[PDB]
RNA sequence: CGGUCCGGCCGGGAACUCAAAGGAGACUGCCAGUGAUAAACUGGAGGAAGGUGGGGAUGACGUCAAGUCAUCAUGGCCCUUACGACCAGGGCUACACACGUGCUACAAUGGCGCAUACAAAGAGAAGCGACCUCGCGAGAGCAAGCGGACCUCAUAAAGUGCGUCGUAGUCCGGAUUGGAGUCUGCAACUCGACUCCAUGAAGUCGGAAUCGCUAGUAAUCGUGGAUCAGAAUGCCACGGUG
């Protein structure tokens, strides 16, 4: 009876499967502490399951592709919120307030012509 | 602390105090300590004098300070005496390897010479 | 530099002129536009007038000039100084 | 089976041709797998539009190369030849792979 | 800007303490996007800060922040033939940002070896209410009460 | 571009397609480690005796309409100018101004 | 130095390419040279013919040239006389078997290349440029165009100071992407120089 | 699920990611307040997205007799045994100097060594070129597979973990120069790139002055492509952290 949500971020794509259980997190057949060598990402993947009180309540099977550390953590958070609203749907009133159900659409900006980057213009000289 | 003519700091490690030798670097210093069986993290401190004699023999296998400087000056004077392009660059003080002389030849040309 | 497996390089018309001047044993100056030809040990004792773009500068050939090319002894840019 | 690769520039003209050849081997033959779409090649280009000197003035073009993969599971005798005699519009390049 | 005052973006709290302010401090310390290093440096300096003080790391951070928070800054106006340094009340956000900025700049400028040593020493001096960061706070208040005639 | 430069480019194509098998024969000899060194020496002297215009690196990809030596594109065979004129007249299939 | 080409900007929306084929990179630039040479040949031969749009398409190694022209009688002659004469030399140039189709141009006054070439022919036979521009606009708005703009440029009346002039009648929205803007350009080689002609024609908005 | 050589691997399955094709979606559309019942503005409600959602393309009449006759085209003038054409070699890379734009640095938020994690977007047949072997190495040999969501370029790095240096012109920095080499290419002297050993300049954050940038931005980190036999710190694109 797994409950599913897809989360996306900069260029990441998480596939979150929720089962009721004890709070076992498995990411790509790896533990969260093994996978993210970063406590901030360990926080943001545990943030909604402590917004609600469901740290010990449910186990989870996660696959995630693409991106970096914060990208995969953001899509994981957005998949977890998508699946907890699939589980209960009474939680949308709070996770909207938490800013979690909103998909962060901050893609990288393309390099433009003339410009050395997206917005950095080259150095100017009159003379 | 006196290898191949020169002194060597005792407080530093082995590879570095060897790299004080004109003719060795971190590579050849590893080859020396590998041929002596000496660890690289130890100092010139707490070395046996037999270990230092082995070190002197391994450095003596190669070409170093007086030999090496003599050979280099001989190669340069070979180009000087031939009068090749590299010799002309070596005696005009200009860069040899085909670098730019319009700008940025300051290593061979030194600092700037003002037009007075 | 060049690979060793290709060996050296020399123009054929030069190598024939060397073989002739070797057998004749004459040290007349050989004018040559082959600035890219490696000097051979059989070239020792010869005046070879290498081109520089404008004329042919004569080069007496020494023992030490072997592992080099003929263009090294013909400078193409004349520079004396600015002042 | 027959793997068929369609490469084209117009996606309407390739989806028109792929659904055409599906309906052909569906009627004549049997078990058309599906009109599976592949990723589209985007061959970008960037040129200076000035004849002499404007380095920052450029156009950026592209060519989108649309791919379609259609497989035929059971080739009858009429399935092959009647679809080979069937011809499509230009712009589509077909490439059959029997097995 | 000309048209509008803006609505600011939301910052995450730190994972260790949940403090928004400590993550504002690691962002001010952070260069080149290396947040992981600046988080490690802050957690090492506040480690030695609570070692030297026995308090919470968050509490002694607030104490050192308290002893450098300015109340009035100045700004140049120059409506006459010379510069007027006009004082102005500082809002509590800029008080906190200038405090953490001055602390970071002094910990860069100290001669200790580790950055966490320059920062724990600077925080311990700020809690003792000495050091260059409070000397910057003093020189600011001094120009304030000197130009206090202008209002 | 000039007419003579176009004629030189055609000549360097004809010679590069003429002697293409023989130059690869000699380079197979010279690159072969299992060969007589006098053979490799004879091969490299033969390769000197061949014309210089037989090499493909000697010739330069000019624009196929104008002979412009710069700004070439290998897919179109044209310079950056005549590409733009053709793409604007719609003579190039599937080519349009992109934005992404 | 300012304006984009309205065809090239409309090529994905309401305008079609004049060459509709596919090839890989091996035979791409070769096909494109062959197309250039055949458009060159057909323009020189059908110069007196009111040819507008030479469309080239090559399926299955067989070129198919669709000529749009205002009068097909002079291009064809007898049925496959001059067309067959041009077809065998197209197949000679392209190196493939050829096929020539002819699409008649209804309302030749509503085709930009024909109008510009008629103006060019008039300027070459020394008419007043303003009369040519007026008659081109009056004829197009009479024939039912929603908007026309013409523009000539340079050495007008043999005047050593080159200037540009342009007339406009009706609305010509260039920035509107769904606008059916027929745009084309001609050149007049007078004894005093080169006179450039541009012509925009707005037919209406395609509601895709 | 069932089975395993634990590798979606293999039967399979089509949900999921993704791939495209089509469509929906946001419109001040709604609620309240203001307003001149107008325009409109402010707020919140939902919602993935809220007021131009973000980014691009798109550049009015005209200006600078702006630029380009060396892309091309062209009026006119000039040369026509030369101002045209062929070849070798040289040069466009010079060097008392001055300027612009950049790259690497002056270190400890770091250098080194070992181990280890997460990308996107692209190119490929006279091409990309596995595996295996030799070589310290650049590379070499044999040689599969691939016109390519299949194969190759191609291990992402910064990061993290441990140890190390311990404030020095340093284990920073890497210029310069000597020697030995590889590859491309008829051919690397002038005048290529790369590798190895050695060498180890200046430089310890930059005067007056001045530039860029308002969010996935700057900053920083690597990746790819065009051109191209070979030859970028440039250019055009890509994602990471932020
Ligand atoms: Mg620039
Ligand atoms: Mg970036
Ligand atoms: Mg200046
Ligand atoms: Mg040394
Ligand atoms: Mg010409
Ligand atoms: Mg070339
Ligand atoms: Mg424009
Ligand atoms: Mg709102
Ligand atoms: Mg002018
Ligand atoms: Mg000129
Ligand atoms: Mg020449
Ligand atoms: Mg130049
Ligand atoms: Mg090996
Ligand atoms: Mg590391
Ligand atoms: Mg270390
Ligand atoms: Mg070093
Ligand atoms: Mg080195
Ligand atoms: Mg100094
Ligand atoms: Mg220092
Ligand atoms: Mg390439
Ligand atoms: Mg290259």
């Amino acid at each position: 009876n797994q409950y599913y949500g897809t989360g996306r971020r900069k260029s990441s794509a998480a596939r979150v499967f929720i089962k009721p259980g004890n709070g076992k997190i498995v990411i790509n057949q790896r533990s969260l502490e093994q996978y993210f060598g970063r406590e901030t990402a360990r926080m943001v993947v545990r943030q909604p399951l402590e917004l609600v009180d469901m740290v010990e309540k449910l186990d989870l099977y996660i696959t995630v592709k693409g991106g970096g550390i914060s990208g995969q953590a953001g899509a994981i958070r957005h998949g977890i919120t998508r699946a907890l609203m699939e589980y209960d749907e009474s939680l949308r009133s709070e996770l909207r307030k938490a800013g979690f159900v909103t998909r962060d659409a901050r893609q990288v900006e393309r390099k433009k012509v003339g410009l050395r980057k997206a917005r950095r213009r080259p150095q100017f000289s009159k003379r | 602390a006196r290898i191949a003519g020169i002194n060597i700091p005792d407080h530093k490690h082995a590879v570095i105090a060897l790299t004080s030798i004109y003719g060795v670097g971190k590579t050849r210093s590893k080859a020396i300590l590998a041929a002596a069986g000496i660890a690289e993290d130890v100092k010139i401190s707490e070395l046996s004098e037999g270990q230092i004699d082995t070190l002197r023999d391994e450095v003596a296998k190669f070409v170093v300070e007086g030999d090496l400087r003599r050979e280099i000056s001989m190669s340069i004077k070979r180009l000087m005496d031939l009068g090749c392009y590299r010799g002309l660059r070596h005696r005009r003080g200009l860069p040899v390897r085909g670098q730019r002389t319009k700008t940025n030849a300051r290593t061979r040309k030194g600092p700037r010479k003002p037009i007075k | 530099p060049r690979s060793l497996k290709k060996g050296p390089f020399i123009d054929l018309h030069l190598l024939k002129k060397v073989e002739k001047a070797v057998e004749s044993g004459d040290k007349k100056p050989l004018r040559t536009w082959s600035r890219r030809s490696t000097i051979f040990p059989n070239m020792i004792g010869l005046t070879i007038a290498v081109h520089n773009g404008r004329q042919h500068v004569p080069v007496f050939v020494t023992d030490e000039m072997v592992g080099h090319k003929l263009g090294e002894f013909a400078p193409t840019r004349t520079y004396r100084g600015h002042a | 089976r027959i793997r068929i690769r369609l490469k084209a520039f117009d996606h309407r003209l390739i989806d028109q041709a792929t659904a055409e050849i599906v309906e052909t081997a569906k009627r004549t033959g049997a078990q058309v797998r599906g009109p599976i779409p592949l990723p589209t090649r985007k061959e970008r280009f960037t040129v200076l539009i000035s004849p002499h000197v404007n380095k920052d003035a450029r156009d950026q073009y592209e060519i989108r190369t649309h791919l379609r993969l259609v497989d035929i599971v059971e080739p009858t005798e009429k399935t092959v030849d009647a679809l080979m005699r069937l011809d499509l519009a230009a712009g589509v390049d077909v490439q059959i792979s029997l097995g | 800007p000309r048209r509008r005052v803006i609505g600011q973006r939301k910052i995450l709290p730190d994972p260790k303490f949940g403090s928004e302010l400590l993550a504002k401090f690691v962002n001010i310390l952070m260069v080149d996007g290396k947040k992981s290093t600046a988080e490690s440096i802050v957690y090492s300096a506040l480690e030695t800060l609570a070692q030297r003080s026995g308090k919470s790391e968050l509490e002694a951070f607030e104490v050192a922040l308290e002893n450098v928070r300015p109340t009035v800054e100045v700004k140049s106006r120059r409506v006459g033939g010379s510069t007027y340094q006009v004082p102005v009340e500082v809002r509590p956000v800029r008080r906190n940002a200038l405090a953490m900025r001055w602390i970071v700049e002094a910990a860069r400028k100290r001669g200790d070896k580790s950055m966490a040593l320059r920062l724990a020493n600077e925080l311990s001096d700020a809690a003792e209410n000495k050091g260059t960061a409070v000397k910057k706070r003093e020189d600011v208040h001094r120009m304030a009460e000197a130009n206090k005639a202008f209002a | 571009a000039k007419q003579s430069m176009k004629a030189r480019e055609v000549k360097r194509v004809a010679l590069a397609d003429k002697y293409f098998a023989k130059r690869a024969e000699l380079k197979a000899i010279i690159s072969d480690v299992n060969a007589s060194d006098e053979d490799r020496w004879n091969a490299v002297l033969k390769l000197q005796t061949l014309p210089r215009d037989s090499s493909p690196s000697r010739q330069r990809n000019r624009c196929r309409q104008t002979g412009r030596p710069h700004g070439f594109l290998r897919k179109f065979g044209l310079s950056r100018i005549k590409v733009r004129e053709a793409a604007m007249r719609g003579e190039i299939p599937g080519l349009k101004k992109a934005s992404w | 130095g300012q304006k984009v080409h309205p065809n090239g900007i409309r090529l994905g929306i309401v305008k079609p390419w004049n060459s509709t084929w596919f090839a890989n990179t091996k035979e791409f630039a070769d096909n494109l040279d062959s197309d250039f040479k055949v458009r060159q040949y057909l323009t020189k031969e059908l110069a007196k013919a009111s040819v507008s749009r030479i469309v080239i398409e090559r399926p299955a190694k067989s070129i198919r040239v669709t000529i749009h022209t205002a009068r097909p009688g002079i291009v064809i002659g007898k049925k496959g006389e001059d067309v067959e004469k041009l077809r065998k030399v197209v197949a000679d140039i392209a190196g493939v078997p050829a096929q020539i189709n002819i699409a008649e141009v209804r309302k030749p006054e509503l085709d930009a290349k024909l109008v510009a070439d008629s103006i060019t022919s008039q300027l070459e036979r020394r008419v007043m440029f303003r009369r040519a521009m007026k008659r081109a606009v009056q004829n197009a708005m009479r024939l039912g165009a929603k908007g026309i703009k013409v523009e000539v440029s340079g050495r007008l009346g043999g005047a050593e100071i080159a200037r540009t002039e342009w007339y406009r009648e009706g609305r010509v929205p260039l920035h509107t992407l769904r606008a059916d803007i027929d745009y084309n350009t001609s050149e007049a080689h007078t004894t005093y120089g080169v006179i450039g002609v541009k012509v925009w024609i707005f037919k209406g908005e395609i509601l895709g």
